[PDB]
Order: structure tokens, then C-alpha cells, then sequence
């Protein structure tokens, strides 16, 4: 309650580690906890922290905040104290926080606080109305029409979407769990991820071309005499691997050890550049660090990413700024892609809008030989700019094609990686079709009988989401009128009439989450689940870097992990093939003997590439079992950089810290294979909406918000600061709508129709905008189109559309800054 | 025992009619390790005293990682040097983009028409670097 | 926050007056307010309760708890304690806080508090998704369609179920505007009550033989020698009432008060009469106090309450113990009624099944002149049990003959009154039209273009819920499909698009609310309202005890008192009309220029009956214009007993204790009159749900719970308490359905399905239940029948069932308590 002061955590208080829940960096916490009525001294020596709280504080001895304390009331009624501050002597934060991570205390489970709409028991749509209901009668409905579509459709049946990434609502035990479920005991193909809608993946080229997305370490930034940052905003969406490795380089702090490492090489002033439309907060913060003449920022054309890269690699090509006998040694397919790829410099000017001087300082900058011969190390990192850009597949091509010449892979300091998104922590069975299938398409064109979305909410987050809502509505009304004929009927009657509902277009619709979510709207069937520091919880951030989340409190109810609700719902389905006599069908549901998370370690990760094992695709590889909880633990918030080499009790976990440093790729031959890259314009559905509307309607991340705003939602400082999703519109634009900030405005297109509030922003170009993605007021996704490229990867970045005042909410001018974002 | 509330001093800063629009004034509160700066936005805002209604105070460390924050006269804004904070001076330190998880802490001042006394009274939020607002 | 501690308010914190939000008692309170920053001092003088907190209080000295204080956000950003606690002095409740008021501190809105997810803002469904809109927009949408409606179909178009009561979310300002809007210029006769379906009374019976239904003082409750309670369960639906004026009397602390009023008449020890079919916690709690010897549980078959008091009235006419000058002087009618009305002992038992010695005792205690010659003061308070029971029109006729046939009104001691649900506070113009309208049936066949709901939420609350919400769902689905198609639409066109869509059957609801509630599953538009406290507001209580609750903090965002939004409304139809140059309509839409609640207290209370007034229904009469709010303050908690009598600066308000004591009634000739009163049995509708259904499905309060739980739903003990809504079942009928406390059932018949979790209760009779009505998981009324009395009344206690086991929540056996309810 009191806003002035704080608890302290007592000397002996117990501290865990934990990860932080939310992004790709994965910073390392601690989390003190201890009964309510104790509290540590201000003295050093009387406290956890070990800091002198008798006097000020100088700048930079903590990060401390109420927002990182709560009281948890546990399962046996006492309250404890938590306090979850981030790990000083943690090489990927030392003792960073973001604004998102700091917040984690607040985000725990606690009967009063932010968390108080947990999901604490399975929840029901009864036709007319939510109730609670029991675990076993969720998982008779549940496993029952499963058991019933398998018994009569087969597998095609069976429609998941499904997160597959690392962190909260992820990671090794997790994504085992539903992937065995899905996968190998199920046997479904329909399956989508939580952000794309099939089973694909957002780096098929550059692994196709040997290149594994995530090859090397967060140290790499620290030795890079050039960073590219491509289709990126890091300070916001990666702030700490920005803050904690970027930044100290571009200061001249890491100058030393380069020079260390590379006696005869010279090291010039870091430089960076930026390629994204937007002028963002990254590009502004990187300027007032080094300077005006140590950014480039190529503010290309919406969708041209291609094309640059196809004239960035011709000019070096061209120049012989390339190393010719890594291409030699190393490589397929150069000189095919030197010609499918030509663009000269004029023609990429004219198609991205950079000038010339501009592609051509970026080149001197970042492949031209430094005076010492060698070539700059130049680390190009990338992330949903050109993810989910304009072909996915193809910018990929282009881009590795110029890192592969200039051999900026397997060199320290280098580097062309995923910047990353969430935590990864990725092990499950293979997909078991031969196929991709557009999954949203086939729910939107009647297909399925049950979906679950498990750990994501594409009501909020999918592309042409507006479609898909209108759909998944109606299907669930199907469903709901239905079940409303009912009274008194069994669960098996129950199961029959839902499944009869779904033969004329209805869809059963379950969600396993946290939260009710918007999906409450059209769900029937809710489970909850548990996060982590309510369950063990283990993932890698973009480095590799595996680490252990310790449990340290009880979930909400009988809220429970992922992976056992998995479990559970296997064990369910085993039971009731087991009782029809069906013994090959029970024997696909064995394997699920689960008593807790650690279980699910050791049957998928831990099993990897092991004698008698199973087919596992695994971020651990084969070397997985020598990872151990309890080692893990030993390790610390340092974890061990996958893949693990060796293990033994005196020299702990040893692991990579580069990939492809001896120039083994991971490709038939060896070789780095070069692709070609065509440069074929927008694609023409985006192009048609681009044709008939004026705004481009640019979408992606704000710092303080993470994702659909599940926590943030229910965060009062959070929704004062965001009470709706706003768009940034260029001032000149704002006059002309007669929109100044806090107004409301519509945003459509053929695709949909939505609405944010205003947010006039200078560095906004005329004719663009930028729109807060996935958001509980005011859905960005809505105007998406649902085009996608060759394996189904959405164009999310690209889309045009129209802008409508709806009026003036008072409110928000009252209470919201519109004051600029982007420091100076 | 028996209290709930900390204890916290009355310190003078000015009267109100020194303080000149959008001309900060400095002053130390609670105590002398603890910088504060007062503003006269020229405009009222919530919350805001004197006889204007736009007078506000807060601390000026970064409620992050404590660097003293520097006021930036063109945006009435408070800015962190250390990992780009910035507060918003006419929403009560509203954090306007950056890492804190707290806004920037008001500090309350009675407005007597009397005398035309400004004095710090306490604090709003919690002052970076300590176990409570008042050592 | 800390549960250890509370933060005293200063000896000069600012001290306002409140009447509890909820029951009809309307219990006294003080709101403490002050800066965050400061606190009294443990000693009495000073902290502003007076107390001395320097060592342990005594037992009554005082209420608090940390349920009782908050802490508020002003919209200047200032925080400040609150402390909202009963007030010792008021004679309504001498300083006693029943479960329900003692949380208002906590139920006050905060940003983080229980009071987190109040309306703020108004809420629009645009089509597929929830978002934020404006005032303006919202009211060019909302009068946009109301104005096209009247237009083309007329008043009868636009449809309302709005509050007509009093305390919070009612009120003489509030129910003024709404009825000024409604009634005076929309005209609209589509009409109905938060309660019952159609715009009628509770009470047309004993108001049409004469007796307005509160027509006696509290301390009427203190002076009788008999209480009987019909119906009624005051311990938990009139606690304090029961608590401060009932008890004292049955423990002779009474006696001297009536021996001082009344010295030639004997005062026997006070004694007790409960007709309810279920033996309730008021039952138990009045035996404790008073013995078994000196209460009589009348446990009637449901539905029978006719037949007991015809047979009552037949045998007081045969014995002679009735007032034959009283009847000869003041009444009609008398000897028709004795004819009608004839029932033998012997008939009455078999029908009720209660024995004859039974019946004939209560007749001794309660009619049966005392030694020293009068007619004992029997006061006769009834509740839902029989507005709501077998046929409102015609019990009421049965009792009231007993009533007046005994004398039984206009002595002090006596009275035959309602003890009331909410308090009262209405002032309206009469209502349109000329015939009563069941407004559900009509929704439900297809009525209507826009439907309001306003203060109320008959998704939980109607009888035949579950028809209604079915309908409504779909309707509103209807309008959801047609706003879907819409891109860039002006208002004007998106008006035009929902107008459409309500020619295909859909319907556009909107909802005037505190809080989102399960009415957000159809509603396309919300409103948020202020409660009392953001608002000033009177109402008065059972005995017509008027009294100002004063604003004392702001509301959420920009929320508004009702009565400011009926005014908005109406200005927004002014401007449209003025604007279309229909200056006749314009005109409908005058006299709503408020500022201030107050404008409508003026505007409608004050008014009645006044010179060049229009025609005006109001509880205050035409003395109203006597009252004003700085009257009302100087009165404080105790207020004035309406009708005031007279007002001057030196005597303050003046009032009226009890109804009827001249002999004059509220009818054409003066006398009170007799009505026929036949035995019917049970409706047939009803009948046979009891022919084809096991169980008897009572239904009704909880202490602890408020209503539908609107603010409960947001409180973690009341949760952790009532997570679903229990259904009280005999143990023997639980043991042959195999359940136990914490199971949940399946309750249904003809009209519906819902769930609860079962109560083992050793009182209930074996085949009779009583389920928690009104609750947001397990719903009840789903499975009450649309059979309504001739006034269209609905019998919602008036329904049987089935009951079919779910399973066993495991969670529930684990943390709510299934011990008995009723003290011993
Ligand atoms: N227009 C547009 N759309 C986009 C994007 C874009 O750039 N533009 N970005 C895309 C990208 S990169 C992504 S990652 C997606 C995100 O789309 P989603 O995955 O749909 O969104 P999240 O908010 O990550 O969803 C996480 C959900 O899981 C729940 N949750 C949290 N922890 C747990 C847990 O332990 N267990 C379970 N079972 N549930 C949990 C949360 O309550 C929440 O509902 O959006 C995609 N959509
Ligand atoms: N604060 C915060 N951080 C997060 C998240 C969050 O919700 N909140 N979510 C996490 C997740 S799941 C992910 S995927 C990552 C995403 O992290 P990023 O991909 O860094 O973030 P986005 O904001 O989606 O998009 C990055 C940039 O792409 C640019 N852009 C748009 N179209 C184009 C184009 O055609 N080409 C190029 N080159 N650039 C383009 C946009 O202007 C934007 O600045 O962030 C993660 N980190
Ligand atoms: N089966 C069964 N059904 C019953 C009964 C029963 O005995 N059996 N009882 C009946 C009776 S007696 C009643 S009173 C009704 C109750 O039926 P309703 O009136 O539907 O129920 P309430 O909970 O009183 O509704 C109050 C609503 O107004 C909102 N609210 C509160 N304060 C305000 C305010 O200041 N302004 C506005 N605009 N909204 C506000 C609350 O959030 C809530 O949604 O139910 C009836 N239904
Ligand atoms: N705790 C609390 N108190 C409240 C409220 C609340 O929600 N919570 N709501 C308020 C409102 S709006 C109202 S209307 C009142 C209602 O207050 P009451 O009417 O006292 O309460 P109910 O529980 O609805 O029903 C009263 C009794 O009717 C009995 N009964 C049922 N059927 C019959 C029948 O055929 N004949 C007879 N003689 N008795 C029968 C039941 O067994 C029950 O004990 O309570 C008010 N007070
Ligand atoms: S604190 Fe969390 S949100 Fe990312 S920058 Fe660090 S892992
Ligand atoms: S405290 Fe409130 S709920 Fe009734 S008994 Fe008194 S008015
Ligand atoms: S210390 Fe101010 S932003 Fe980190
Ligand atoms: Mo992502
Ligand atoms: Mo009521
Ligand atoms: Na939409
Ligand atoms: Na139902
Ligand atoms: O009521």
C-alpha cells in the first residue's frame, strides 16, 4: 500500500534464480523471499542485498522499486515476502533491468494484486454462461471429443495453435510437452505457432544456407567493429543486450579487449547502422551515444530490404570487398548469386530512396579492409523488419548472400543473427506432415472440430485477425447454441452434441493460459496454467545461454506447468482408449508418467540423440543430457551457451561460444551456400491496398509494453500511460485529419477495420505511421492481409490503409503524455 | 509505535512569486543528499500549486538506477543520462518512455497565500536509493 | 497491504455523511478523509474517532477493520485515506455495520484496489472487439439510433429494464432523470423494473386496499408484542434492522419503553413468527435469543402462504379476535371477504402442512386479546417470500385482511409492511402507456430496435434467465455481423447499418453501469456510472427515513451520476432534433440544463406537486419542496421520516412516524378494504415442473453476498469464501445423489440448466433446496419459470428441478467451508 518505503530482505533470507519471463535476452534475476513479518536491517551486513541503506545510495548500486516486491499468500495460507531484483555478477545483464523484466514481482500470482484475475480452475462456457468446473470433467469434455475426432476424422481433426518459443508460457519442459502430445501421441498435422500460422520457422533460408540464426555470442557485439541493426528497435525490444554490449562498445569502453584479442588490427571508432523506415528511439539513443557521424540510418522504402542487400553485395562484389578465399574454401554458388543479384547502386537508390553516398558510406564502414588488411567485423543482426517483411525467404537470401561473402560468420565480433523475440527453448518430436498448411485459412474455411490455443492469443496477434475473429465467433456460437438444447446429459452426451454441432460448422474452442484473455469471447473450455517461480522452468536466450528458472512459490488454485497439463490430458486420453479395449491407441498416449516439470526435462531434452531414443529436434542437440537441473543450478544465472562440449564435476558445464568458426556449416557438403535473391516489388494483394489507401500502416513494439498486454492490462500505471494502442502519425499528416494527440482515430483497409489514438510524431515520415501491435484496445492486426510468402510467413509490416477521426477523448489529454519518445 | 506515516521534515524552498516561468529552482528534501528541483510551468496542471496552479516538485534522481535527471526546458520533461529515461513534468513524472518501473517522485508542497510560502512537506513515490523516503 | 495495522484518521480530518450503498436498512456511516501523508495519534483526542487506542478496546466500542479504510487517487493525482465506518449516533443503526456496508471503504474506487475494474471511459463493441470511445461519439451512436427509431416506429422502438429504487445506482435524483427521460420526452412505455418485467409494483394489493407499503417507524419494530416475518430472512437481508430494533425487543430491553407508553396494558415477553417453507440462520438466531418457547417456524409446502392466512382469518373471525369498531368505522368490504376467504383449520393444516395446534397458537399470541383487554401489537413484515411467491396479488389480499381485521395498522407497535430490498428513493412522471408490457417476452419475440440496460443486469436477474440471455446473445450477434461489414463509416451511415440489422432481428444493447458484468457478452455499448460518495445522492430507508449521502472524492475517469447521464442523453436528442429544424421534438427533450445531482433533487423531488408542475409520482409527496441538501446535511445521519410536516430554521426538519393512525386510508372513501383472496393451488406452469421434477428449487440471499456480486466478484475473501454459488440440499437426498460439500451439480428442468456447488444443510427438507440467486458463476434463475401473477409478478420462488452430480472440486473441499450457517 505505503508508496514511501520498503521491506528489506533479511540476511538469511532464501534467494532462486530466476530468468527473467519475457524477452530474447533472458537477463538473470534473484528472487528473496521471506516471511511477511521479518524484514533485514538497513545495514550492509543485516540485509540480502549487501547495501548500505543508513545513507544514500550512489547512482547505479541497485535496482529497487516497489514494483519489484510482493506478498504471496502460498497454498498453506502463509505470506511471504518476495523481492526479484536483477543479478549483478549476471555477464548477460550484470545487474540491468528493463522496464518489462522489472516488473516481475508485481506480475507474480498474489489474490490482491496485479494478478489477481489468474486462472485459478478450469473455466466453462455452459452454453449460455462461464462457470467453474472440475480437472477431471474439463479433461472428460475435453479428451472426450479429441478421442472422439480421432475415433472418426483422425488427427486432421485436431487443431492446436501452440507457442514453440523459450521463457514464460515456453521453454524445454513446456515445448516437450505439448510438441509429444501433438505430435506423437495425437499424430495432428494442424498445427500453427503462436506468432506465424503453420508449422514453419522465420529462418528457413538461412538455415537452408548453413546458418543457424543463432551463432554467436552477446561478447561479439562487445568486439564488432560495425553493428547492423536491420528490421530492428533493440533499445525497446532488446533493451539490455543494447544497453549492456552494444552501448559499451560504441563508447570505447570494449576498445581494450579487442586490442587484446587482435594485436596487428586495427579498431576504429564502433559504428552502427539501422535499417528500418522508422526513425525510432534506437536510432535516436544510438546518435546521442556516438555521435551523428557514427550512425547510418537507411531509411529505406517500406518492403525494399532486398533490394538494398542486392546492391550492398554487388558494390562489394564490384569494389572486391569481399574475402574471396573464404568464398573458395567455404562456399556454393557465388558467382550464380553475383548474377542473379545485380542491382547497381543507382537502381537500389531509386527502389530503397537512400542516396547514393549513404549506400556507399555503408559499405566503406562495414566491408571496405581496415588499414592493418583486415576486413571490419561487422555483426548484422535482424529481427521482424525483414521477418515479417517483404518476402521472408527472399530477404534472408539477399542479406546472408552479402554476409557470407564478406565472411561476417564465424569470426569473433561478427555474427548474422535473429536478434530473437522471446527466450527460446525449443525441444520436440518432428512435425508428422508432409505439408504446410495456412492453419488460420482451413479454421476460417470450416475445417476442425476442436482448437486449442495454448500460451498465445491470435485473437489479438494474428494476421488478417479480423477474419479470423468474425470466424472463430460464429463457429463458437455454432457451438454454444448447441450445447444450450441440453440438461441433465452426461459428459459423454455432452461430447456427442458438441461434436454434432461442429459437423455443421461449429468449433469447440479451448484456451490454456494465464488469463481469460479476449479469447473468453468465443472460448468454451479454459485451463490454467503456471509460470515460472510457480514451476522449475528452463530456456536459452539469443546467445544460446541455457539457465534455470527455480520454483520458489505455489501457482494460483491448481493452476499447473504446461507440460503436465499435457500430461494430464495424455494420460486422460490413455485411460479412456485403455477402457473401449483400444490397446494400440493407449499405447500412443504412453510416455506421460509426469510427476513434475523436471520429468519432462529428462524425457526430451535430456533424451536428445540418445541410445533407444526417439526422433527429437532439440536447441540442446545431442549433448543435452549432460545438462542436469542441479547443475544447472550450480551454474548460476551464467548458465552454459549451448551446445554443451563437456561436463564434469570439478570444471562444471562447458559449452560454444561462437558457431562456424571453422567454417563448417551446417549443409550437405560443409559449405555456406549462396541463394539467389529476386527482387519482385510488393507483393500484389499488399500492393492493391497500397494502390487504394494512403497511409503505410508500419506495426511492432513499444518499451514498456510486452506482447498482448496479458500482466500489463491489469497494470494501473501501465494503463494510464496506454490506455488504448496508439499510432504514430507525422504532425503535417495530424493537421491535415485535424487529429492532434489523445484524439481517436479509425485505421481500415479491405482487410478490416480498427482504431487507435493519435500520437503526433516529428520523425514520422509523411504517409507513414506506426501502430502498437497485439494490443486489448484497439487490435493492429485487424488490417493485416493475409498474404505470406513461400512457407507461410506473414507480411505483418506490410500493409497500407486509411485514417478516420472518430473525436477527441478528453481523457487521455488530460492523462496521457504525448511527449516525444525518442531522447535528445 | 502506533505509527504508520514517516516523519517528515518542513523545509522552506522560496516564496512563489520568485520562481519564474519555466526557470527551475534546485533545493535539497528530505535532507541534503536528496536533490529536488521546483518548476512554475506557466500553465496549470493537475495537482499543481500556487497561485497559478502550475507549480510542481519532484526528485530528481532517475528512479532506475539513481543518476540525477537534468530538466529540459523545451519539453518540461526530466531526462536520465544514464539508460534514457525521460519523465514528463506536467503528468506528475509520468515516464514517458525508458526503464524505470516507477515514475518520478512529486515532491508535495504546501502553498501558503499568506505569506506566499512554498514548503516541502513529503514525498509522492519512493526516492531512488533508499529504504524509505526519510533516513 | 500490512494486515497488522491501520492508519487512525486526525482529530481534524473532514468528516462526511454517508448512508450505507446496499440494503434497504440504510445504516449510517462517516467517511474520514485525509492526505495520505499524515495520521492520528493512538490517544482519544487525538485521532478523529475519540478513542483511546494506547491499550485494548473494550467490546462495542468500536468497527474497524482494514476492510473499513482505503486509500483514494483524486483526478488531481492527491492520495488520501479513507475511513469508512459506522456512525454510533445514528438511531437506524446505533453504530452497527453489517458485513455487506463494512466493506464500502474497500468497494470505494482505487487504480489498484477492489474497485480496479470500475467503467471509466465509455466502451464500444466495434463489431469484432472491445475499445475505448468518446462521450460525443458514444452519444451521436446512442441518440442517433433512439432519434432514427422514434422516426420510424415511434417510442415503442426503444426498449429500457432501468433501476426505480433507491440508495446506490438509485436514488430521487437519479430515478428523476431516468424517468424524465424515459416517460416525459422519448415517451418510450417500453419499460421495465431491475426487478420484474414489465413497469408495475410490487405492492398493488395492500396499495390498492388502502396501505402503502411502509407505512410504520423501526420503533414500531421495538414496541410490538408479536413480530411475524413473511418471507423474509432478516438476519441476512435486513441485518441491522433485525440486529438494533428486532433482537432488543425479544431480550426485554424494550419493555420499559412500551410500560412508559402505554400504562394500563400488559406487555408480555416479545415472541416471534417466521412463515418460511426453510428453517433459515433467522429461525435458528431468533431461538438462541429468545428461546424456543417464545418463536413459531411456520414451515409452509412452498406456495401455500394463501391458504395459511385465509385459515388465520377465518378462525380470528370465529373466535371474535378481531376490532369490530375499527372495522365497523374505518373499513369495507369485511363481510364479503369472510365469505371468500373461508378455510377450516383442519383445510388450512392439510394445504400447508402445518398442524392445527400450530396455526392456533400463532392466532393466541398474535390475536387473542391480553389480560388487560387490547389486541396484542403484531406487527407483520413481509419480503420476497411472498411478493415473489405463488400468485403476489392475492397473498397480499389474504394477509392484509387478516391485518385489518385485527387492527393491525396505525397502532404503534403494529404495521403490515415490506422490509425492503434496496432502500427507496423514487420521484418519476407516471408511466406512458396505458396497459402492463412484459418487456422480456417482447425481446425475446423480437422486439424492439435498442434495448438499455441501466443500473441493473437481468442476465443474472431475470426470471426464465436463460430464454433471456439465449435471445438477447443472439440478437445482439446479429447487430455484432451487420457493424463487421463497415469500413470508414461516418456515425450517421453506422447508425443507419445497426437500424438495418434491427430489421433482421438484431437488437443494439447498451449497458449504464459501474462495472463491465456478464452484460458485456452482448452489449455493443457501456456507460460508466458514479455511486454514492463520487455523487451526492438521497434515498431513504424502510421507515422512510430521507437522508443526503455526501460526495466526498471524484469518480472513475469520467463516470457520471445517472441522472447527468439522462441529461446528456436528452441534450444530445435536443441538438439532433434542433439540427433535422423539428423544433415540436426538440421541445420533448427540454428541461435537463443540470450541472449538478442537486439540479435534479430541484428539478423533480422539490417539484412534486408544486403550482405549474407537471404530473409527478414521488415518496416525498408535495412537501418534498421542504427538503433541501444543506436541510438534510443539518439533520445528518438521522435525516427526517417522510412526508415532512413542517420545516423552520429553529426546529429543522419535521416528520411522520407512522402511517394510518387517524383511521384514514389512501383510498377513494378513506376505509381500508377488504379483498376476496381465492385458493388456486399452483400455477399450472409451475405445477408441472413439481409433477416432472424431484426437487423444490428455492432461491434467495446470502449474508455475506451482495446482489449479483458486482463489486464481490473483485474481492478475494468473498471469492475465496463463495467461488461458485451453493445450493443447500438435505444430507440424506445428498447421500442418495452421491455428493457432498464442494461437489458441483448440475441443476435443471423444462426452462433451463445451471450450476452450483453443493452445501449439505441438516435443515433443509428432505426434496427442497435453496440455491444463491443472482450470482456470477451459476446462475439460478435460469431454471425459474416465466409465469407471472396478474400484474405480471413474477413466482421466482416458484420453480422445481433436477440436480445430476459434475464431480468433486477438489479445491473447493480444500478452501471453503461447508459448516452450518445457522448459529447454535
Ligand atoms: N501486426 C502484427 N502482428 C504480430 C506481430 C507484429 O509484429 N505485427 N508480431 C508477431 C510476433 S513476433 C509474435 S511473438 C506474436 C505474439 O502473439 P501471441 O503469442 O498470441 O501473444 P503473446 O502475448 O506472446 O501470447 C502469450 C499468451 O500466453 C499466456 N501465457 C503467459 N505465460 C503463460 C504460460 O506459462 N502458460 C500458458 N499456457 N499461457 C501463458 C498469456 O496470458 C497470453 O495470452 O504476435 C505476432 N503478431
Ligand atoms: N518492449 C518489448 N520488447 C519485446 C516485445 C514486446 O512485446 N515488448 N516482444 C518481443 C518479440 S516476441 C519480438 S518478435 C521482438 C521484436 O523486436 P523487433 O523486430 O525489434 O520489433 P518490431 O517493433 O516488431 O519491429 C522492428 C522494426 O521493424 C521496422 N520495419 C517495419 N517494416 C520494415 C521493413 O519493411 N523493413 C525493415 N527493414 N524494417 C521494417 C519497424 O519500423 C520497427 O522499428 O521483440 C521482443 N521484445
Ligand atoms: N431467482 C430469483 N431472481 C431474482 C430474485 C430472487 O429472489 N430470485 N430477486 C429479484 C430482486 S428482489 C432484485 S432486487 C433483482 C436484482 O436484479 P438487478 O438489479 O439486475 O441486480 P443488482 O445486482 O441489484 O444490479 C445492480 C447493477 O447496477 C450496477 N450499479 C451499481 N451501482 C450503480 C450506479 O450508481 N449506477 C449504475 N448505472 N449502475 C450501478 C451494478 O454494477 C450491477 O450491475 O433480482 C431479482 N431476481
Ligand atoms: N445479504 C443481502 N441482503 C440483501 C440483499 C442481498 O443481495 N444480500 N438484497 C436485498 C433485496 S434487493 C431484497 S429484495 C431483499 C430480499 O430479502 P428477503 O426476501 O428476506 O430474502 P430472500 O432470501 O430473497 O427470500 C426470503 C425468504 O423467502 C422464503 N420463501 C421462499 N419461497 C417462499 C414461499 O412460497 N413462501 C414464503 N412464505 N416464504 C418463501 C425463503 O426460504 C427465504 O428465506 O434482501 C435485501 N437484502
Ligand atoms: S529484463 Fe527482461 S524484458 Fe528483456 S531486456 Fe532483460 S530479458
Ligand atoms: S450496513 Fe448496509 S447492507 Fe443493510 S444492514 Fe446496514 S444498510
Ligand atoms: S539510471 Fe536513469 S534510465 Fe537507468
Ligand atoms: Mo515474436
Ligand atoms: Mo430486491
Ligand atoms: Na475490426
Ligand atoms: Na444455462
Ligand atoms: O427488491
Amino acid at each position: 500500500a505505503p508508496n514511501d518505503r520498503i521491506t528489506l530482505p533479511p540476511a538469511n533470507a532464501q534467494r532462486t534464480n530466476m530468468t527473467c519471463h519475457f524477452c530474447i535476452v533472458g537477463c538473470g534475476y534473484h528472487v528473496y523471499k521471506w516471511p511477511e513479518l521479518q524484514e533485514g536491517g538497513r545495514a550492509p551486513e543485516q540485509n540480502a542485498l549487501g547495501l548500505d541503506f543508513r545513507k544514500q545510495l550512489p547512482p547505479l548500486a541497485v535496482t529497487l522499486t516497489p514494483a519489484m516486491t510482493n506478498v504471496v499468500t502460498e497454498h498453506d495460507g502463509r505470506r511471504y515476502d518476495i523481492m526479484v531484483v536483477p543479478d549483478k555478477a549476471c555477464v548477460v545483464n550484470s545487474g540491468l533491468s528493463s522496464t518489462r523484466g522489472g516488473k516481475m514481482a508485481s506480475y507474480m500470482y498474489t489474490p490482491t494484486g496485479d494478478g489477481k484475475q489468474r486462472l485459478k480452475a478450469p473455466r466453462l462456457y455452459a452454453a449460455d454462461q462461464w462457470v467453474d468446473t472440475t480437472w477431471d470433467h474439463a479433461m472428460a469434455l475435453y479428451a472426450g471429443l479429441i478421442k472422439k475426432t480421432l475415433d472418426k476424422d483422425g488427427p486432421q481433426g485436431v487443431f492446436f495453435s501452440c507457442f514453440d518459443h523459450g521463457g514464460a508460457g515456453g521453454g524445454f519442459e513446456n515445448t516437450w510437452g505439448t510438441g509429444k502430445l501433438m505430435f506423437s501421441a495425437i499424430q495432428t498435422p494442424m498445427v500453427r505457432i503462436h506468432n506465424r500460422p503453420a508449422y514453419n520457422s522465420e529462418c528457413h533460408a538461412t538455415r537452408e544456407m548453413g546458418i543457424g540464426e543463432l551463432n554467436n555470442a552477446y561478447e561479439d557485439a562487445q568486439l564488432a567493429d560495425v553493428i547492423w541493426s536491420i528490421g530492428n528497435n533493440p533499445y525497446e525490444s532488446q533493451t539490455n543486450y543494447f544497453l549492456n554490449h552494444w552501448l559499451p562498445n560504441l563508447q570505447g569502453a570494449t576498445t581494450s579487449k579487442k586490442k587484446e584479442r587482435f594485436p596487428n588490427e586495427n579498431f576504429p571508432q564502433a559504428r552502427i547502422i539501422f535499417v528500418d523506415p522508422r526513425e525510432t528511439p534506437s536510432v535516436a539513443i544510438a546518435r546521442h551515444v556516438a555521435g551523428n557521424d557514427r550512425v547510418l540510418h537507411l531509411a529505406i522504402e517500406p518492403g525494399t530490404d532486398t533490394a538494398l542487400f542486392n546492391g550492398l553485395f554487388t558494390y562489394v562484389v564490384e569494389q572486391g570487398w569481399i574475402d574471396k578465399p573464404f568464398i573458395e574454401a567455404h562456399t556454393k554458388g557465388f558467382d550464380d548469386a553475383v548474377k542473379t543479384n545485380r542491382l547497381s547502386l543507382d537502381e537500389c537508390s531509386n527502389i530503397t530512396g537512400v542516396p547514393v553516398d549513404m549506400l556507399k558510406r555503408a559499405a566503406e564502414w562495414s566491408y571496405k579492409p581496415k588499414a592493418s588488411g583486415q576486413a571490419p567485423r561487422t555483426m548484422h543482426a535482424y529481427e521482424k523488419g525483414i521477418i515479417w517483411g517483404n518476402d521472408n525467404y527472399v530477404i534472408q537470401s539477399a542479406l546472408l548472400d552479402l554476409v557470407i561473402a564478406t565472411h561476417n560468420v564465424g569470426r569473433r565480433g561478427t555474427g548474422c543473427v535473429r536478434m530473437g523475440g522471446h527466450q527460446e527453448g525449443y525441444t520436440r518430436p518432428p512435425y508428422p506432415g508432409d505439408k504446410k498448411i495456412y492453419i488460420d485459412q482451413e479454421l476460417i474455411k470450416g475445417k476442425g472440430r476442436i482448437m486449442t490455443w495454448w500460451g498465445c492469443n491470435n485473437f489479438q496477434t494474428s494476421n488478417n485477425a479480423q477474419a479470423l475473429r468474425e470466424a472463430i465467433l460464429q463457429r463458437s456460437a455454432i457451438v454454444k447454441q448447441a450445447m444450450q438444447k441440453a440438461r441433465g446429459a452426461t459428459t459423454e452426451e455432452m461430447v456427442d452434441v458438441i461434436y454434432e454441432a461442429t459437423q455443421n460448422g461449429g468449433l469447440f474452442v479451448t484456451s490454456i493460459n494465464l488469463y481469460p484473455t479476449k479469447l473468453a469471447e468465443a472460448a468454451h473450455l479454459m485451463l490454467p496454467a503456471a509460470h515460472p517461480g510457480e514451476m522449475n522452468l528452463t530456456s536459452m536466450n539469443g546467445e544460446r545461454r541455457i539457465r534455470l528458472s527455480e520454483k520458489f512459490m505455489d501457482p494460483p488454485g491448481t493452476a499447473m506447468a504446461d507440460c503436465l497439463i499435457a500430461a494430464r490430458i495424455a494420460n486422460a486420453l490413455r485411460d479412456m482408449y485403455q477402457k473401449d479395449g483400444k490397446a494400440e491407441m493407449a499405447a500412443q498416449f504412453e510416455g506421460f508418467d509426469w510427476k513434475t516439470e523436471e520429468d519432462a526435462f529428462n524425457d526430451g531434452f535430456r533424451r536428445a540423440g540418445q541410445p533407444g531414443a526417439p526422433a527429437i529436434d532439440s536447441q540442446g542437440g545431442s549433448t543435452g543430457h549432460l545438462v542436469t537441473y542441479d547443475r544447472l543450478r550450480k551454474s548460476g544465472n551464467n548458465g552454459v551457451q549451448l551446445p554443451v562440449v563437456s561436463w564434469d564435476e570439478s570444471k562444471g558445464l562447458v559449452g560454444t561460444e561462437m558457431l562456424y568458426t571453422e567454417g563448417k556449416f551446417d549443409t550437405d557438403d560443409g559449405k555456406a551456400h549462396f541463394k539467389p535473391a529476386p527482387w519482385n516489388g510488393l507483393p500484389a494483394t499488399v500492393q492493391q491496398q497500397k494502390d487504394k489507401y494512403r497511409f503505410w500502416l508500419n506495426n511492432g513494439r513499444n518499451n514498456e509494453v510486452w506482447q498482448t498486454a496479458y500482466h500489463d492490462q491489469y497494470n494501473s500505471l501501465m494503463q494510464e500511460r496506454y490506455p488504448m494502442a496508439y499510432i504514430e502519425m507525422n504532425p503535417d499528416d495530424c493537421k491535415q485529419l485535424d487529429v492532434t494527440g489523445g484524439d481517436i482515430v479509425e485505421v481500415y483497409n479491405d482487410f478490416g477495420s480498427t482504431f487507435a489514438m493519435v500520437y503526433p510524431v516529428a520523425e514520422i515520415k509523411r504517409g507513414q505511421t506506426f501502430m502498437l501491435f497485439g494490443y486489448v484496445n484497439g487490435i493492429q492486426g485487424d488490417v493485416t492481409t493475409d498474404w505470406t510468402d513461400r512457407n507461410i510467413i506473414p507480411y505483418y509490416k506490410g500493409t497500407w490503409g486509411d485514417i478516420r477521426k472518430v473525436g477527441s477523448m478528453e481523457e487521455f489529454k488530460r492523462t496521457v503524455s504525448f511527449k516525444s519518445r525518442r531522447f535528445a | 509505535a502506533g505509527r504508520t506515516t514517516l516523519q517528515y521534515p518542513a523545509t522552506q524552498v522560496s516564496v512563489a512569486k520568485n520562481l519564474k516561468a519555466n526557470e527551475p529552482v534546485s533545493f535539497t528534501y528530505p535532507d541534503t543528499s536528496s536533490p529536488c528541483v521546483a518548476v512554475k510551468l506557466g500553465s496549470p496542471v493537475p495537482g499543481g500549486v500556487g497561485p497559478n496552479n502550475d507549480i510542481v516538485a519532484y526528485s530528481v534522481l532517475c528512479t532506475h538506477m539513481g543518476f540525477p535527471t537534468s530538466y529540459d526546458k523545451s519539453s518540461k520533461t526530466f531526462k536520465c543520462p544514464g539508460h534514457f529515461t525521460e519523465f514528463d513534468a506536467e503528468k506528475a513524472g509520468q515516464m514517458i518512455c525508458g526503464q524505470a518501473t516507477e515514475n518520478l517522485p512529486r515532491v508535495l508542497l504546501r502553498y501558503d497565500e499568506a505569506s506566499d510560502a512554498l514548503t516541502a512537506v513529503g514525498v509522492d513515490g519512493l526516492i531512488y536509493g533508499r529504504q524509505a523516503n526519510v533516513i
